[PDB]
C-alpha cells in the first residue's frame, strides 16, 4: 500500500476522534455561553486542556507523510492543516514571552483608564459613560483631551511592548518559514491549487489599493459635504483647504461617521424608514421574529430550519440568575446540532441583526456534509458577507410591505433615498480608507521597512492623506497610537473585513440580477425568488473543500476584484454630492493643523 | 447488538400477520423488494431470517440491495436478488445517550468487503501500510471498530436508528410459515359453492347423522364423489346434495 492510503486512513483516524470532542467542547461553551455559572468555568477549562492535548499530538504525527504526492488535491489540504508548526515550533523561553506579551496587552487595552482632573481620583474606562461622552457630543475639547489621554496611557508603555510583539511574531513567521507574519496572514487568501485558480500573498497587497482609489471619486465629495456640515457647526476649527481631526470623527480610530451623521444629515425632513411603531404595533415577537426570517428565506430558497434548534438556542431575555451573556453568535457545535445566541429585541435593526445571525446559521448547515477540516467558507470573509446579505434585503421598502411591516399605502422619494444612502454610506464607504490604511501600515510595520521612530508620526502623517486626519497634538514617539486600538493587540487580521463589503456588495449585486428587480441597488429586494437561493446553495454548499477563487466564479465571474457595485450602489449620493458642495472644492490639504 | 455483531434470527412454523406491521405508522421507514407489503399476506416461504442492529441515522441508504459503503462492505453486506423487506425506525429516544452511547461499535478497517450474509467478528488491529502492527497501535494502526457518540441533542442525521431487515428463505422443504386463512360465517340450506380446506365445489349443505371416526376429514361414498365433509372450525358432520338441475 503506498503512502496515500495510509494519509487517508491517518486522517479519518484523527477527525473521527475530533468530531466528538469538539462537539463536547462547543456543547460545553453553549452551557457556559448559556448559564453564566463558576462550574461552567471549570467545565471549559477541562475541556478545553483535554482537546488541545487531543489536537496537539495529531498534529505533531503529522510529520511523517511526506505530503506532496497526494493526487487528491482535497485530501492534500485536508493533510495540510495537520502540518504545520503553529506555535509550538518557536523555544519555549520566545513562545512564552509572547503569551504573556500578548495577555498583558490584553489586560491594559481592557482597562483603560483616564482621570479627569477634576476627579483624578476616580478614572473611567472604555465603558459606556466617559467613551458614550466623547463618541456622542458637539465638542472640540473633551473629544481632544480624552484622545490624548487613551494615547498618552495605552499608547505611551506599549511602544516596546508592541515592537517586541512584532518582532517575535515575525520570528515566529520564518519559524514557518516565511520572511514575515504579513505572509502568514495572507496565507489564507492564497491557493496553489487548480491552474489559473492560483493566487500568491503578494498580489493581494498591491489589489488592496488597486480598488481603493476608485471609491476615492466620491470619498472627497463625502469629505466636502462633511467639512461644509462642521463649516455650518464646528465655527472655525477646520481649514477650508485641510480636513478634520481625529476626535471629529465620532469614533476615536475614525471607523465610522455615524456619530458625525446628525452633523451632515442630507435632510432632516423625511427622516429614516423606521418600522418599529408598527413592529410593536403588530405584536411580533422574537419567536414571530425567527419565523417571519425563516418564511423569507424560505421565498429566498432556503430550505426549513432544522428542529431542536427552537429548542436549544436562546432569543431573548437572560433575565434571571440563569444569565446568559446574549453576544450575537451562530453556534454549530457539530454532529448535526446548531444553536443561536442573541438578545432579540422588536426592532428593526434588531431584526437585520437576528437575520445576520441566522443567516450565518444557515451557511453553518450549507457545508453539513464536509468533514470537521472543511466544516467552513471558502474565505473568512465569505461568511460574514453572506450574513449581511439578507441584513441588506430585509430591510428593503418593498420586502417591509410585501409581508404588512409598512403601511400599505407608503411610498418613497428622492429626500428619504438620499438620507439614507448618505447614512449608509458614512458606515460603509467611509470606513474603506481607513481600513486599507490600517491593514496597509500592518502590513509595513510587519515588513519593517520604516524604523522604529516612524510608525506613530508615520501613521499619522498617512492618515492625513488617507482618512483625512490633522494632528491637534501629533503623536511622535513616546505614544502608540495603533496600539490603542482593539484588532492591533490580539493578533487580528484586519483585511478579512475590508474585503467583506466588497464581497457582499458583488453578491448583492448577483441576486439583484437574478431575483428580477428594476431600479437602484440600494432599492433592491431578493424575496420571492426560489432561483436567487438555488444560486446562494450552489455558492454555499462548496465549502472549504473548493478553493475561494473557484468559488468566486458563480455568483460573479470575475476570479479577481473588482469595485463596480460600490460605485453603482452609492451613486444617487454621488450625483446628489457632485451638484451639492459645487461652490466649495473637494478634496483637503494635508498641511493645516488645529495648533497652527 | 452492535452492527458488526448483527443479529441473525431464524423463524418457521408460524402463523405471520405482515398487514400489521404495515398498518403501523409509528415505523420510520419500511422498504419492500421483493413483492408488494399487501400482496405479502397471501403467499408464503418456508423459512423467515431477521437481521437485527442498530446504525448510525445517516448510514440508512447502506442497507440496500447492492448498495455499497462502510457499514455496507465491513459489518453488513447484501445480495441483488434480496427477497422480503427493510424496517428503520429512530432509537435516539433509547438508544441515545447523555452519557454517550458507546457500546456501539462498527468495523471502519478490513482488508476485505464482507461478503453477503457474512460478518467480521475478529478485533484484529488493522495495518493501513506495509510495516506489520505488533500489538500496541503504532504509524499505520488505527482501532477497526469505532464506537458512537451518540447524544440526545445530535439532530435527526446523528440520532441511532433500529434496523431490522427480513428475508424470506423457500427452499423444497414445505412451507413453514403463511399468512392467515379469514375464514367466513356459514350458511344452510342454501345452494352454494364451498372452499373447505381447499376442497372445493358447489352444492347445498345440511346436517347429517353420520359418524367420522375421530381423524377422517371428508368421506365418499362410491364413484369418488365427496358426501359428507367436518368443518375445521367447529367439528360437525355435514352433508352435500347437487343443487337441483333438469330438462
Ligand atoms: C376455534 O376458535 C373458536 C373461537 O373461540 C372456538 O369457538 C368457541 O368454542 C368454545 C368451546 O366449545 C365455545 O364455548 C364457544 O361458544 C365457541 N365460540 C363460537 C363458536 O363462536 C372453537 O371451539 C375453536 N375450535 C376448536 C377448539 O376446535
Ligand atoms: C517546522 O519547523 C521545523 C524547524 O526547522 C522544520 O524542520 C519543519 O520542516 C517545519 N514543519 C513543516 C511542516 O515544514
Ligand atoms: C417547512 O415545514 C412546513 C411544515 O411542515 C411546511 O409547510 C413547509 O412547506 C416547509 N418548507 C420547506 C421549505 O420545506
Amino acid at each position: 500500500s503506498t503512502i496515500e492510503e495510509q494519509a487517508k486512513t491517518f486522517l479519518d483516524k484523527f477527525n473521527h476522534e475530533a468530531e466528538d470532542l469538539f462537539y463536547q467542547s462547543s456543547l460545553a461553551s453553549w452551557n457556559y455561553n448559556t448559564n453564566i455559572t463558576e462550574e461552567n468555568v471549570q467545565n471549559m477549562n477541562n475541556a478545553g486542556d483535554k482537546w488541545s492535548a487531543f489536537l496537539k499530538e495529531q498534529s505533531t504525527l503529522a510529520q511523517m507523510y511526506p505530503l506532496q504526492e497526494i493526487q487528491n488535491l482535497t485530501v492534500k489540504l485536508q493533510l495540510q492543516a495537520l502540518q504545520q508548526n503553529g506555535s509550538s515550533v518557536l523555544s519555549e523561553d520566545k513562545s512564552k514571552r509572547l503569551n504573556t506579551i500578548l495577555n498583558t496587552m490584553s489586560t491594559i487595552y481592557s482597562t483603560g483608564k483616564v482621570c479627569n482632573p477634576d476627579n483624578p481620583q476616580e478614572c473611567l474606562l472604555l465603558e459606556p459613560g466617559l467613551n458614550e461622552i466623547m463618541a456622542n457630543s458637539l465638542d472640540y475639547n473633551e473629544r481632544l483631551w480624552a484622545w490624548e489621554s487613551w494615547r498618552s496611557e495605552v499608547g505611551k508603555q506599549l511602544r516596546p511592548l508592541y515592537e517586541e510583539y512584532v518582532v517575535l511574531k515575525n520570528e515566529m513567521a520564518r519559524a514557518n518559514h516565511y520572511e514575515d507574519y504579513g505572509d502568514y496572514w495572507r496565507g489564507d487568501y492564497e491557493v496553489n491549487g487548480v491552474d489559473g485558480y492560483d493566487y500568491s500573498r503578494g498580489q493581494l497587497i498591491e489589489d488592496v489599493e488597486h480598488t481603493f482609489e476608485e471609491i476615492k471619486p466620491l470619498y472627497e465629495h463625502l469629505h466636502a459635504y462633511v467639512r461644509a456640515k462642521l463649516m455650518n457647526a464646528y465655527p472655525s476649527y477646520i481649514s477650508p483647504i485641510g480636513c478634520l481631526p481625529a476626535h471629529l470623527l465620532g469614533d476615536m480610530w475614525g471607523r465610522f461617521w455615524t456619530n458625525l451623521y446628525s452633523l451632515t444629515v442630507p435632510f432632516g425632513q423625511k427622516p429614516n424608514i423606521d418600522v418599529t411603531d408598527a413592529m410593536v404595533d403588530q405584536a411580533w415577537d422574537a419567536q414571530r421574529i425567527f419565523k417571519e426570517a425563516e418564511k423569507f428565506f424560505v421565498s429566498v430558497g432556503l430550505p426549513n430550519m432544522t428542529q431542536g434548534f427552537w429548542e436549544n438556542s436562546m432569543l431573548t431575555d437572560p433575565g434571571n440568575v440563569q444569565k446568559a451573556v446574549c453576544h450575537p453568535t451562530a453556534w454549530d457545535l457539530g454532529k448535526g446540532d446548531f444553536r443561536i445566541l442573541m438578545c432579540t429585541k422588536v426592532t428593526m435593526d434588531d431584526f437585520l441583526t437576528a437575520h445576520h445571525e441566522m443567516g450565518h446559521i444557515q451557511y453553518d448547515m450549507a457545508y453539513a456534509a464536509q468533514p470537521f477540516l472543511l466544516r467552513n467558507g471558502a474565505n473568512e470573509g465569505f461568511h460574514e458577507a453572506v450574513g449581511e446579505i439578507m441584513s441588506l434585503s430585509a430591510a428593503t421598502p418593498k420586502h417591509l410591505k410585501s409581508i404588512g411591516l409598512l403601511s400599505p399605502d407608503f411610498q418613497e422619494d428622492n429626500e428619504t433615498e438620499i438620507n439614507f444612502l448618505l447614512k449608509q454610506a458614512l458606515t460603509i464607504v467611509g470606513t474603506l480608507p481607513f481600513t486599507y490604511m490600517l491593514e496597509k501600515w500592518r502590513w509595513m510595520v510587519f515588513k519593517g521597512e520604516i524604523p522604529k521612530d516612524q510608525w506613530m508620526k508615520k501613521w499619522w502623517e498617512m492618515k492625513r492623506e488617507i482618512v483625512g486626519v490633522v494632528e491637534p497634538v501629533p503623536h511622535d514617539e513616546t505614544y502608540c497610537d495603533p496600539a490603542s486600538l482593539f484588532h492591533v493587540s490580539n493578533d487580528y487580521s484586519f483585511i478579512r473585513y475590508y474585503t467583506r463589503t466588497l464581497y457582499q456588495f458583488q453578491f448583492q449585486e448577483a441576486l439583484c440580477q437574478a431575483a428580477k428587480h428594476e431600479g437602484p441597488l440600494h432599492k433592491c429586494d431578493i424575496s420571492n425568488s426560489t432561483e436567487a437561493g438555488q444560486k446562494l446553495f450552489n455558492m454555499l454548499r462548496l465549502g472549504k473543500s473548493e478553493p475561494w477563487t473557484l468559488a468566486l466564479e458563480n455568483v460573479v465571474g470575475a476570479k479577481n476584484m473588482n469595485v463596480r457595485p460600490l460605485l453603482n450602489y452609492f451613486e444617487p449620493l454621488f450625483t446628489w454630492l457632485k451638484d451639492q458642495n459645487k461652490n466649495s472644492f473637494v478634496g483637503w490639504s494635508t498641511d493645516w493643523s488645529p495648533y497652527a | 447488538a452492535s452492527v458488526y455483531a448483527w443479529n441473525r434470527k431464524r423463524i418457521s412454523n408460524c402463523v405471520a400477520d405482515y398487514s400489521v406491521l404495515y398498518n403501523s405508522a409509528s415505523f420510520s421507514t419500511f422498504k419492500c423488494y421483493g413483492v408488494s407489503p399487501t400482496k405479502l399476506n397471501d403467499l408464503c416461504f418456508t423459512n423467515v431470517y431477521a437481521d437485527s442492529f442498530v446504525i448510525r441515522g445517516d448510514e440508512v441508504r447502506q442497507i440496500a440491495p447492492g448498495q455499497t459503503g462502510k457499514i455496507a462492505d465491513y459489518n453488513y453486506k447484501l445480495p441483488d436478488d434480496f427477497t422480503g423487506c427493510v424496517i428503520a425506525w429512530n432509537s435516539n429516544n433509547l438508544d441515545s445517550k447523555v452519557g454517550g452511547n458507546y457500546n456501539y461499535r462498527y468495523r471502519l478497517f478490513r482488508k476485505s468487503n464482507l461478503k453477503p450474509f457474512e460478518r467480521d467478528i475478529s478485533t484484529e488491529i488493522y495495518q493501513a501500510g506495509s510495516k506489520p502492527c505488533n500489538g500496541v497501535e503504532g504509524f499505520n494502526c488505527y482501532f477497526p471498530l469505532q464506537s458512537y457518540g451518540f447524544q440526545p441533542t445530535n439532530g435527526v442525521g446523528y440520532q441511532p436508528y433500529r434496523v431490522v431487515v427480513l428475508s424470506f428463505e423457500l427452499l423444497h422443504a414445505p412451507a413453514t410459515v403463511c399468512g392467515p386463512k379469514k375464514s367466513t360465517n356459514l350458511v344452510k340450506n342454501k345452494c352454494v359453492n364451498f372452499n373447505f380446506n381447499g376442497l372445493t365445489g358447489t352444492g347445498v349443505l345440511t346436517e347429517s347423522n353420520k359418524k367420522f371416526l375421530p381423524f377422517q376429514q371428508f368421506g365418499r361414498d362410491i364413484a369418488d364423489t365427496t358426501d359428507a365433509v367436518r368443518d375445521p372450525q367447529t367439528l360437525e358432520i355435514l352433508d352435500i346434495t347437487p343443487c337441483s338441475f333438469g330438462g
